[PDB]
């Protein structure tokens, strides 16, 4: 699924991300964003993304 | 009156520990969006003339 963050953090979100966040749901997301590289796979085995 | 201790001996329904709470709302966690975007029943936008 997705949901717009511009129209959201414009909204004021309904915790309806909240919610989805919670229960742990697959979810997409949208807009300007900050990437940031790693390298020690390790890091990923740890799952350090979630 | 005479005194008859049977009859003057009675038992006692209590509850069990309580807390009580006042003023209330308080609990209430709450935030608000911009100002620049309001809307009424209308839902298109207060407030609206760039």
């Amino acid at each position: 699924q997705q949901i717009n963050l511009e129209e959201l953090m414009r909204t004021g979100d309904y915790a309806q991300i909240t919610n989805m966040l919670l229960n742990n749901q697959p979810v997409a997301l949208v807009g300007a964003l900050p990437f940031i590289t790693d390298s020690s796979v390790i890091s990923l085995v740890a799952k350090l993304d979630a | 009156q005479q005194f008859d201790f049977r009859a003057s001996m009675h038992m006692l329904t209590s509850n069990l520990t309580f807390t009580v709470y006042s003023d209330l709302l308080a609990f209430v966690s709450a935030d608000t969006v911009e100002p620049i975007n309001a809307v009424a029943f209308d839902n298109m936008r207060i407030m609206n003339e760039l």
